[PDB]
């Protein structure tokens, strides 16, 4: 699969393009719970902060694997190509009250 | 030791309980089992994630972060064990909090304690 | 005379009568108050061991093995003990099972062996209140931590595992009810989960009781019967949370420790730092001096204080590097005091602090004392 | 305190490893894990053969065939160590060796060793 | 701690540097002369411990995780090492598996997991003679003592357990070939296996060599690459049987000890009392003054001589307490002596006696030391 | 199942009957190894030593579960009733170098 990692490991956030779509991390949190976005769209987290952070997707969820991304350290972001219309919640693996989710339309 | 004195760190052996990047491990070093001081042991398996620590460095006069990553899959080493508490919080702030196993992501599912690395992560 | 010395004596006599040995398989002497469980989680070995210890006489009377981090229960009424715990098809890796059994706590007989599926036991060095019963004594809770927080549903009735309750992100648990528990939240409040067979279960919220940045411990004391929940913090200042009505009642908070021993440096350190007795309404909490980040080391001394007025009842200097304490819940209780480098657990009266006996051997790293509140 | 000296049975201390009937013991004193001299810790396994020796009590000046059967299905008890050798042959002679696991026999096949116990089973003289 | 101390040196460097910490899974450095393996069976626990050092440094490089009283093998050429283990469903109790791992000398990861039908492994103290590799690598044999003498093969090349050998009453498994093995009989003699791939064993025995009250201990060393099988007694005569050509011929019997020394009370005493180096063809036996039935306490002392002549080549005094001793088969070599009660390996310079490094914190009660010969 | 079992736990050897079937246990040797009896014969071992000694048959010998008959202190005695034609090996438990044989005809 539901998606694609267009890169394996995390990158600086001065590669991100100024149009891209962005999700900031900081204080221990993720900015939406719920992030909304079209099939085909690219989402990246950006981590603002020294606290490493990822996303992690539990198997069954972007497909028969779990999908547990690079930690990132400050100012360190990572991407997903969202492929296929539905609901994809995730977490950060060491911090399990980090939650969010893509809405993919 | 006292062990209820100030925790003073040192820079110049990282299989003592007090080097400067060890403020909040909670194990056994892996220097001591055939990891190093930032890798882990042949055969056991890397844990991605950890609760972290900031360790005042004497050296250089700076904090660094420090990832407490377990090193996983083995029975504990029993080689040179520590408990230090720098900074360290209950476990409802699990990202300070030691007493948890940190093998999370560790590859095999490997959820056993063998022993922690002290990576640095970033500063302060 | 020791216990040694008399079975040599016993054992003499036996000899010389011509009585024949003629071995069997013991029993365990019937649960009473001053039966003590010392678990030793044994610095993350693998494979761990519970001592059963008769208090009074200072003796161990049996063992249970347990796999990685196991958390023990015990039944306040004395019918049963029971564990969830983790072993691995190859020592300490391949598939993992996480499994509850339940103990004859005379037999020390395995009556149940209830497998968790998914792995979903919370790894942690060993917080008593991470696994606990409901009061009529027929449901196991556990928490699980990762992918995300839950509470284990374990009827020990019907030997089944039932489900995964999916719960806040808050941690230990505190059952109040055959069908409710609290728990401690990351913003500082208190969750009361009230849950079912089937369906989402009913979570309300108290207010934020504590500032961010005073810490509770990870071991506060919890008493069941009077619905008494005792939290210290890294200060010594003690949190008090009435759960007996059903619902969470703040009480006056109190402090430990006077102004001027927190201004020469005591503060409580250990790992089972705090104890409540039930009957009397007192505190018992480990403190020496101390910086402030060295909190989980052993302490020399126990403050005794009326958890009503918080008024100091009694300070002991125990003699020896303590990490863990409790108490029997009887008329004149005794103060237990664990050592995890010394391997012992120290058996004192707790009426005046003096150290009535103690047992050694018990394991590699003991760390978690319990007891029944059999009244 | 010299572990070279030649052994030297009491018979008034059960739990100490030179009490008269542990003299070819090798494992730990069941009576230390809530055993006693001569039964099993509740829970474990009580195993029916052994390795044997004759142990010699200095309160009657007689000697007496002690069987150390092990109490089995447990991890080792920890308390106790004990390890002497009186008499003690080696592996091919098993009848009288004492690293063996003497588990053989006991309920639901327990093969681990958690604690051995000191009856008498006969006159050695 | 210099290790230590220039790995600290060496980090302070990398950072000052501003090279990024970026953690990777380490493999161990090759197999060498000098490489030793200790395994601690942790005084009968359920699970136990093999450390890999590196004698030169005097580090552990790597460790191995085992079941009950497991036998472990190390390929004489470097390339794998093994051992036959036994776990249990819960913990110490329920369903027995015994089974064969094979490990990558360098990632120590285990490469083949063999099963062993019907747990047919003899539960013993470990003798490292109980388990054997034939010379090639391809076949490992164990006995099993009961219900009946027997030696289990396995075919490491193919990962399968083969069949159970009937043999006599027998024990220990010295191999010389893919088909051909020695053990020893409680009459006294050797009996010769020899085993094609279905049937009987031909099964040959020799003289009786030693009479039934001269006592040969349960740790003799065996140089399968020599055929040389050194078999030391209680008062420290050692038998010597050259097995080169697959056919046992006794060599002259040596003593160890001197006619004084054995007046004055002298013995060997430990676990794995002798050792054996095949190029400088010497003799080292573990001795102390000692009473006749303290055979297993540890020594102070190792005398080393000539296997040919019998002339004593040298006497260390050890300055520990020492239950076990090997040696590195290379040009100079090491002398190992480890001490079952500090939990620490003291490695020594073979030639002149001296203590040169030390390894500690070997586990509860480590006990056997093996090294490959690979010149 | 082929045997049948008079006592389940041994017995004073002072209470058997004389010309009753009898081997005996001396010297760690079973000292009629090989006994030949008629189908419903009842065999009774009479341990000699303080050595403790027992009768073991291994699974698929008597029956699908092994026999392993108890110990026997010195001039303790244990018997087997055999109640079909045939060779049933046997050992000492802890002692599997002590072998004997009851041919049943
Ligand atoms: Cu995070
Ligand atoms: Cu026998
Ligand atoms: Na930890
Ligand atoms: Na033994």
């Amino acid at each position: 699969d539901k998606a694609t990692i267009p890169s394996e490991s995390p990158f600086a956030a001065a590669e991100v393009a100024d149009g891209a779509i962005v999700v900031d991390i900081a204080k221990m949190k993720y900015e939406t719970p719920e992030l909304h976005v079209k099939v085909g769209d690219t989402v990246t987290w950006i981590n603002r902060e020294a606290m490493p952070h990822n996303v992690h997707f539990v198997a069954g969820v972007l497909g028969e694997a779990a999908l547990k991304g690079p930690m990132m350290k400050k100012e360190q972001a990572y991407s997903l190509t969202f492929t296929e219309a539905g609901t994809y919640d995730y977490h950060c693996t060491p911090h399990p009250f980090m939650r969010g989710k893509v809405v993919v339309e | 030791t006292d062990p209820r004195a100030k925790w003073v760190p040192q820079d110049n052996d990282i299989q003592a309980c007090d080097y400067w990047r060890h403020c909040s491990i909670d194990g056994n070093i892996c220097d001591c089992s055939g990891g190093s001081l930032t890798n882990c042991p042949p055969g056991t398996k890397l844990a991605t994630a950890s609760w972290v620590a900031s360790c005042y460095n004497p050296t250089d006069g700076q904090s660094y972060l420090i990832a407490y990553r377990d090193c996983c899959g083995y029975n504990v080493s029993g080689r040179c064990p520590c408990l230090n508490t720098e900074g360290e919080l209950p476990v409802y702030r699990p990202e300070f909090a030691n007493d948890i196993i940190w093998c999370f992501g560790a590859e095999d599912d490997a959820m056993t304690y063998h022993c922690t690395i002290s990576p640095i992560v970033g500063k302060a | 005379e020791t216990q040694g010395q008399a079975a040599a004596r016993a054992a003499a006599a036996d000899l010389a009568a011509g009585q024949d040995d003629e071995p069997r398989i013991l029993e365990a002497p019937a649960p009473d108050a001053r039966r003590v469980y010392v678990n030793d989680p044994a610095h993350f070995a693998a494979v761990t061991q519970q001592f059963v210890i008769d208090g009074e006489a200072g003796r161990v009377i049996g063992m249970i093995d347990g796999g990685f981090l196991p958390n023990p229960v015990v039944a306040d009424d004395g019918s049963f003990i029971a564990h969830a715990s983790t072993v691995f098809s190859r020592i300490a890796r391949g598939e993992r099972t996480d499994y509850v059994e339940v103990f004859d706590p005379v037999t020390l007989l395995p009556t149940a062996d209830i497998e968790l599926p998914d792995a979903p036991r919370f790894l942690v060095g060993t917080y008593p209140w991470m696994t606990s019963l409901t009061p009529d004594g027929k449901t196991l809770l556990f928490y699980q931590f990762s992918p995300a927080p839950a509470v284990g549903v374990v009827d020990l009735e019907g030997k089944a595992f039932k489900r995964m309750l999916d719960v806040p992100d808050c941690y230990h648990i505190f059952p109040t009810a055959p069908d409710t528990f609290f728990m401690h939240c990351r913003d500082g409040s208190l969750a009361k989960v009230a849950f079912g067979t089937e369906g989402t279960p009913e979570i309300t919220h108290t207010e934020v009781f504590h500032p961010e940045d005073e810490f509770l411990i990870n071991h506060p004391a919890y008493s069941q019967k009077a619905g008494r929940l005792v939290w210290p913090t890294y200060t010594g200042k003690i949190h008090q949370i009435d759960l007996s009505s059903g619902d969470a009642k703040f009480l006056p908070a109190v402090e430990a420790l006077t102004e001027a021993e927190r201004a020469d440096g005591w503060r409580p350190g250990g790992w089972q730092q705090v104890a409540y007795h039930r009957a009397l309404d007192r505190i018992y909490l480990l403190v020496d001096q101390r910086d402030e980040w060295r909190h989980k080391t052993a302490s020399r001394f126990v403050v005794v204080l009326d958890a009503k007025t918080g008024e100091r009842l009694a300070k002991f200097e125990m003699g020896h590097e303590i990490d863990s304490i409790n108490v029997s819940q009887d008329e004149k209780p005794l103060l237990y005091a664990l050592s995890t480098g010394d391997k012992t657990l120290y058996i004192h009266d707790a009426e005046s602090g003096e150290e009535l006996r103690s047992v050694n051997q018990l394991g590699h790293g003991p760390q978690v004392i319990t007891t029944a509140d059999m009244g």
